[PDB]
């Protein structure tokens, strides 16, 4: 299915790709690592495709803290990209809201004066 | 005789005809190990039963007697819609999710009925896979389906993780009708849930509807349990603006 | 049981709870043994006493409450994995 | 790449999408779509045609559940919206190597029968009567089928590959094209049951054809990265042969109001499908647009416009003339 998998993602198939790795993380039973990675790659094909629930669904699906934390920082990124800002503010951070200040904070401070919407 | 006799019935297929005296000869075979050169062997080239059907009939044979992993391989072998409803419900019934999945990922069975979808969806959440019958709910008729998920969650105790997924407001409103209904306990899930979605009004409401409803409730661990929902509710009560607390004090 | 008569007594007051506060987080921090060997240190024992201390703990309504209330939700969290 | 002029939200993945092809006396255009287990009947009106329309007016009519993933949908003649008599016939082909023809008053009364025969998967299917009668169907057991509407086979012609698209002949009585994988389209006649011509296409695979109604003796296909015009009967040979997509074209389809506009979509490719629309007088598409995953192409019968369906939407482009 891994093999399948890469087949599917050079095709540019997103939906196949989200539907196998769906399959493939009920024969993954106790390799959390190989679940980790799968939910990762389903998490990335629902916010490609714009499906911010189930792009936030599959995040908080994720048993590894490390990528579900990178996953995060690519939410956050991707929704204030595409001005979906308000489905932002509805997804529920767990002890994550100081996470995305300092986040914003770093780039605020890091871009120029020049403002865009972080600030806002 | 009573068998021959199938041959002679009208407006039936031949190879199902043929499906039935091979399951019978299988039986008598298997009363018989210690011959290897019968006759009986003979059967499908005499009437030109293809190999597809003979390992069709093997499988169904052998999920008869009990042999469950070489039926399955016999079935799945390269070489109805009421068969895919039972040998679902059979695994199920034998504890063997996980063949269940399997043979549902493979096969792909198409539930039409809101008994196959309730079926589809008990695999997918014995296997701990509640986002896919999640979606299949909603897929699937979305009052029963999600009556269902919710139900199956509460008897397999996957509440709490049910919680952590993203409602809809149509989603939302039968969760909070259900965990109303189901019982004192789905009413401390629902003030869970109204904290972690930050809607503090309507769990100070609830809090209150509890503390006027567990006056004569003698149980100790509930009532250690309610004192501390109680003293939290209190504290976040303290630091609201006087406006919010006036409306959350104001039946 | 603090009792800043004035002003500045409750200004400093509520200045050294938040800083005593800050502290606190950072030291347990590394404080009740990082668990390498337990499934990552679980905090699933709670201790009734620091939830008692709490509510006889004085300061303004606003800070001092929202941060019991973080408690709490830290209690209901450690009560739903005894569950 | 042009932004679809018009988009419309679908529930699911857009598999096909046709325009009725036929008059059903309603001032709306018919459109169907296919999902993964549905097919929708929807009413479009644009702009172009009613001035109280702001942009478009999309109403769904109705919905069939398919239980299976539709793959080609063709509109019945006798379909009509109306009100003494509403009929709703289609048929369509799955996954699951079967045809469904579905009829419906619009009302309560819902029917449909499967028909069953193909051993391989269906890729294409037409309705071949002016009576809207019998059902041709074309697929990779290497037939071509008729049927009746009681899904009985009349005929049976046998491919030299996969049929990968059929046509009925716009003005010709008995005349049905059939598209093989390997670069050849057949016409055969359905009376005397006999082929009666062949072309070929220079490359291969052979994806899609499509007659022109403006113009019947044109014949438009898509063939490997190319799109090929024949003009018939002057030829056996292209008379036209240009690039169509960078990788493999998918779709042809002739636009319904114009005989030099045509479009062509590019394969579910990783680079997100191409739609092309092309002019004869013109070395270059005229307009590209992207749809990022998007399966059918259809016409619009009266305006110059096309349609694509995608993932949950249907994307629509008008082309100025």
């Amino acid at each position: 299915y891994n093999r399948v998998l890469r087949l599917l993602e050079d095709v540019g198939l997103p939906e196949l790709v989200i539907q196998l790795a769906t399959i493939a993380i009920g024969e993954a039973s106790d390799d959390w690592r190989s679940q980790a990675a799968l939910r990762t790659r389903i998490f990335k094909h629902h916010l490609d495709m714009g499906h911010n629930n189930q792009a936030y669904d599959a995040l908080t699906q994720i048993p590894d803290p490390s990528r579900q934390l990178d996953c995060l920082r690519q939410l956050v990124v991707v929704l204030c990209e595409r001005s979906q800002l308000q489905d932002l503010v509805e997804f529920p951070y767990v002890n994550l809201h100081n996470e995305v200040v300092g986040i914003i904070e770093s780039r605020a401070r890091a871009v120029d004066l020049m403002t865009h919407n972080y600030y806002e | 005789h009573a068998l021959l006799d199938v041959y002679l019935l009208e407006n039936a297929d031949e190879m199902s005809k043929h499906a039935i005296t091979i399951y019978f000869l299988l039986d008598i075979m298997y009363s018989f190990p210690d011959k290897p050169d019968s006759s009986i062997e003979s059967f499908p080239t005499a009437f030109f039963v293809p190999g597809s059907l003979i390992k069709l009939i093997q499988g169904f044979w052998l999920l008869d007697h009990n042999d469950y992993q070489n039926s399955v391989d016999c079935i799945l072998n390269p070489a109805m819609s009421w068969q895919h409803s039972q040998i679902i419900e059979n695994l199920l019934c034998h504890g063997d999710s996980r063949q269940a999945l399997r043979y549902l990922q493979v096969m792909k069975p198409v539930a039409t009925t809101s008994k196959e979808v309730k079926l589809h969806m008990t695999v997918l959440l014995a296997n701990r896979s509640i986002l896919e019958a999640w979606n299949l709910q909603r897929l699937h008729n979305v009052e029963e389906l999600l009556k269902h998920m919710y139900e199956m969650c509460q008897e397999m105790g996957l509440i709490e993780e049910l919680l952590k997924l993203t409602f809809t407001d149509f989603e939302q409103g039968y969760l909070h009708k259900f965990l109303q209904t189901t019982g004192v306990q789905n009413q401390e899930l629902l003030l869970v849930h109204h904290l972690q979605r930050a809607n503090y009004i309507s769990a100070l409401q609830l809090n209150q509807s509890l503390k006027t409803n567990h006056l004569n409730d003698c149980d100790r661990r509930l009532r250690e349990r309610s004192g501390a929902r109680n003293a939290i509710l209190d504290q976040y009560g303290k630091i609201l603006p006087r406006v919010q607390r006036t409306l959350a004090s104001e039946r | 049981l603090i009792h800043c008569y004035t002003a500045k007594d409750r200004l400093a007051q509520s200045e050294m709870a938040k800083r005593v506060a800050n502290i606190l987080r950072v030291v347990l921090s590394l404080q009740q043994p990082p668990e390498s060997m337990s499934d990552s240190s679980e905090p699933r024992v709670p201790l009734r006493l620091l939830a008692p201390h709490i509510g006889r703990l004085p300061m303004p309504e606003d800070y001092a409450l929202e941060e019991l209330r973080g408690l709490t939700q830290s209690y209901l969290r450690e009560l739903i994995c005894d569950s | 790449a042009s932004n679809a002029t018009y988009t419309v939200d679908c529930e699911d993945y857009v598999h096909v999408v046709e325009f009725n092809p036929f008059d059903s006396g309603e001032a709306g255009s018919l459109l169907a779509y296919g999902g993964i287990s549905y097919v929708v009947i929807a009413s479009c009106r644009f702009q172009e045609e009613d001035s109280t329309v702001e942009g478009i007016e999309f109403k769904t009519l109705k919905t069939f559940h398919h239980g299976e993933r539709v793959v080609a949908i063709a509109w019945s003649p006798e379909t009509r919206c109306d009100a003494l008599l509403p009929l709703l016939r289609f048929a369509t082909a799955a996954g699951d190597k079967k045809i469904r023809i579905f009829t419906s008053d619009f009302q309560d009364k819902n029917e449909y029968k499967v028909i069953e025969g193909h051993s391989g998967y269906i890729n294409d299917l037409v309705f071949c009567s002016p009576e809207g009668t019998d059902i041709a169907s074309v697929g990779d057991d290497h037939t071509c089928r008729i049927w009746d509407l009681d899904g009985k086979q009349i005929a049976m012609f046998i491919l030299r590959s996969p049929g990968m698209s059929v046509a009925w002949h716009p003005e010709g009585a008995f005349k049905l094209m059939v598209a093989e994988k390997t670069g050849t389209i057949r016409f055969y006649d359905l009376t005397t049951h006999q082929a009666i011509l062949s072309l070929e296409s220079v490359q291969v695979p052979l994806m899609s054809a499509d007659w022109c109604v403006r113009n019947t003796l044109r014949i438009g296909a898509v063939a490997g990265n190319d799109w090929i015009i024949w003009e018939m009967p002057r030829s056996s040979y292209p008379q036209d042969n240009k690039p169509a997509h960078a990788d493999r074209a998918r779709m042809f389809r002739w636009s319904k109001c114009n005989e030099n506009v045509f479009a062509t979509t590019g394969y579910p490719g990783k680079m997100k499908s191409q739609i092309a629309i092309h002019h004869l007088a013109h070395p270059q598409p005229i307009l590209i647009g992207t749809a990022p995953v998007g399966s059918g192409l259809s016409w619009h019968r009266r305006l110059p416009l096309c349609v694509v369906g995608g993932y949950r939407k249907l994307f629509f482009w008008l082309t100025e003339m």
